[PDB]
């Protein structure tokens, strides 16, 4: 358990309140630089997003995975990646769960099904 | 610590790294030196392993 | 001290995957070997990717595409899963250009024919348009070494164009695991097993190989100058 | 340290001297010109479990 | 006879937390600390 | 250390740290018969 | 690509200091690691393979003019290290002997061909009024902690034999400060500590676990039982 919740319970950070939004506060190409130029932490509130929720763009499970290869987040962040067949918002923790689950369960398709994908895993 | 620094060295990456989280965890105090949020923790009974 | 040398056998796939396995190993090498194997699969390896992005109409990831059905974000995660080789043994950088058409499925081969490079997924969604679709492409292509975050380099080929997340690093994917077998009265005898998964590019296989090489050119500096 | 002694399994002397004989078969001393006791040191023997 | 340890022998701290050993291992392995020296008993949390 | 087990490292079987002494006690004891008395010489049949 | 620059600092026996400057991101530790393991386990050391004394039939037992015992005195020795300078020297046998009032202490072992007590001092054992002693040790070249309940010792009878500490190496640690060099700016400086007792220099051992490693690598040479299930 202990083991599988840390890899899947994701993080939330507090230097950084008027963040996120329905329509892009400022933009993106300075919502970001703010980061590079300290103040609010990738993941953290906001009514639409964090910096992570936008400094991450991955592709395959594998990326947001060769990701963590470089300390660049911690499988808890809250990246963007598209799993599958559509767009996520979880964490590079979360999704290997599954992946794990799948792969040696053999339908990485059917696994996600049972999986309840979004919230600390547990007894 | 005085007889690691004392030999010419002083926390590398591996240990930052740690204190990098250890902070967003608030166990170590933000806004301090690597070498700090090092002793702040250390004296927190802990450290890098 | 005593023991044999290793058996090495490896299960090979074809292009992707590779369950090499060497068994023979005193307590302790297992890890000793792979782990640092594996950050250097995973690391310095010599590949190729995406590194810009020009597309005739609208500047911005986050925009508005008429005439197209899918948007810029996702075009981007699709043109990294493509991979491209060199066949000029010294030319690390090249340029490509994509054209559309009306109501079609764009596809990883239909990309300017050009000699000098090699498409190695020619099927790829990429996009599709419905009606009259525009789609010029402006792709600019790098010879890099690991990952570099589109954010730690800033490309600069074009004024409208978008950089992208170079991913040309073949290493996609390599987990190992020592358990340990047995050979004689001896039971905690290490058993490494190394699994590298690849895109069509760069053999697993050779993805060890150009590791080890590396890893060992890497040694030669301990040397006694 | 107390436990030790109120053991008895430790060995202690009764009266302040000083030694002369010391090995591990035995311990002769010269106590206070009250004589020169030399008590064995029970080597290797056997408990009950 | 020397006795030594023997993966399974038991012991405990003075604290109540009884626990026999599985896996004696090597000074490669071992936890280390940034100075080289490393530890002994890796005693797991969960216990406590 | 699962549970409640504990990992040790090699190290103190090197340094020998955590051995113990023990000494087995054994017994015997010959009796009086009507088959014959139950003597104990280090004379004793087919032992080579 | 650039080419490293590596550190020659050592000095005493004990202690040395390796450093390779313009290293790649992340290889800091791809080597300081493996080397490491390398030394502390498979570095070729020295000991006390075994031991005789007097009137001794077991470990267990005493002698009348030392306060150790058998214990006391063979774990003072598994500890004390020999230089065998020569290759040619598979295995010897060192001798000591006590007389009269006296204390022991590694220096009083009578020297010889290719040999050296490199630790001098090392307290062997007590002494007073008329303590016997002499002792015929034997040394071998081993790798490893190897225990006695799974070598035995054919000398004679009464030959107790004893637990190896081969592996050389005592304490190794590594470093990996940033970096100040033509390039970016996230790189690894690659150092490592590496203590030694008697037996070898730091370096020796270091040149000895990267052929090692080395060794160990080259295994991934051709392959066998190829192809996989479609």
């Amino acid at each position: 358990i202990l083991g599988l919740y840390y890899i899947t319970q994701v993080r939330k950070e507090k230097k950084g309140a008027g963040m996120a939004f329905a329509t892009p506060e400022e933009a993106l190409a300075a919502y970001e630089r703010g980061e590079v130029a300290l103040n609010a932490p990738i993941v953290v509130a906001g009514r639409e997003t964090s910096v992570g929720r936008l400094k991450f763009v991955f592709a395959n499970p594998d990326e947001a995975l060769l990701a963590v290869a470089h300390g660049l987040l911690d499988l808890q962040d809250v990246v963007t990646v598209r799993y599958l067949g559509r767009r996520l918002e979880t964490s590079p923790g979360r999704i290997l769960f599954a992946r794990i689950v799948g792969e040696a369960v053999g339908d990485e398709k059917v696994a996600q099904e049972l999986i309840q994908m979004d919230v600390p895993q547990e007894k | 610590f005085g007889k690691r620094q004392g030999e010419g060295f002083g926390v590398d990456k591996r240990e930052k790294e740690v204190l990098a989280r250890a902070e967003k965890l608030g166990l170590v105090s933000p806004g301090k030196s690597p070498e700090e949020q090092l002793k702040e923790l250390f004296d927190l009974g802990k450290v890098v392993l | 001290s005593k023991l044999k040398a290793p058996v090495f056998t490896a299960t090979t796939q074809g292009d992707h995957y590779g369950e090499f396995v060497l068994e023979p190993l005193e307590r302790g090498f297992g890890v000793t070997l792979g782990n640092p194997l594996r950050r250097i699969l995973l690391s310095s390896i010599p590949g190729t990717a995406v590194t810009s992005v020009y597309i005739e109409d609208v500047l911005h990831e986050f925009s508005t595409i008429p005439g197209v059905k899918e948007d810029v974000v996702e075009i981007i995660l699709n043109l990294k899963e493509l991979v491209v080789r060199f066949l000029d043994p010294k030319m690390a950088s090249t340029t490509l250009i994509l054209r559309a058409e009306g109501p079609k499925e764009v596809r990883a081969g239909d990309f300017t024919p050009s000699a000098d490079v090699e498409i190695m997924n020619p099927d790829l969604h990429i996009a599709t348009l419905e009606e009259g679709g525009k789609l010029y492409m402006e792709v600019r292509v790098d010879r890099g070494v690991g990952y570099v975050p589109a954010e730690r380099h800033g490309i600069k080929d074009r004024i409208n164009a978008i950089p992208v997340d170079a991913i040309f690093s073949p290493v996609r994917r390599v987990a190992f695991q020592v358990e340990d077998t047995r050979l004689g009265q001896r039971t905690d005898l290490d058993k490494l097993t190394l699994r590298i998964w690849t895109d069509g590019s760069v053999t697993p296989l050779e993805a060890l190989n150009q590791a080890v090489a590396i890893l060992k050119e890497h040694l030669n500096y301990f040397a006694n100058p | 340290e107390r436990v030790v002694r109120d053991s008895l399994a430790a060995l202690y002397a009764e009266e302040d001297g000083e030694v002369v004989k010391v090995d591990g078969t035995r311990i002769a001393v010269r106590y206070e010109d009250g004589r020169l006791v030399e008590h064995p040191l029970r080597r290797y023997a056997r408990s009950n479990q | 006879q020397k006795r030594k340890l023997q993966v399974g022998d038991k012991l405990a701290n003075r604290h109540g937390n009884k626990g026999v050993v599985a896996k004696i291992l090597p000074v490669e392995d071992m936890p280390h600390l940034p100075d080289g020296t490393p530890v002994d008993v890796i005693l797991n949390p969960l216990g406590v | 250390n699962f549970e409640d087990a504990i990992v040790i490292s090699e190290e103190l079987l090197k340094r020998d740290f955590y051995t113990s002494i023990h000494i087995e006690r054994y017994e015997i004891e010959a009796r009086d018969t009507k088959l014959g008395p139950e003597r104990i010489t280090r004379d004793i049949p087919h032992l080579s």
